[PDB]
């Protein structure tokens, strides 16, 4: 996750899909396994490194 | 008296191929569906 705004966000929960050719396999809810408790602007989850 | 004596020996060996395909009818499939 990454974030490109002016101001961070806290237990953030994305929703993505999966599309292999036009049709989308599946679309997931982070579960609390993908969780990311803080995401600062500028910053990524996980940290680089 | 008449006799007679006789030894066999018999090597046979094999081999085989199976196919299998077993079904549900209660469940035959799943369905997904692409919506807005």
């Amino acid at each position: 996750y990454y974030n490109t705004g002016t101001a961070p966000m806290y237990k953030v929960t994305p929703t993505t899909n999966l599309v292999l050719d036009g049709d989308t396999l599946s679309t997931i809810k982070a579960q609390e396994n993908q969780i990311g408790n803080n995401l600062s602007p500028g910053d990524t989850y996980p940290k680089k490194g | 008296h008449t006799t007679d004596n006789s030894t066999a020996v018999q090597d046979s060996n094999g081999e085989s191929w199976n196919t299998g395909l077993s079904i549900n009818k209660g469940e035959s499939a799943y369905i997904n569906a692409n919506v807005r």
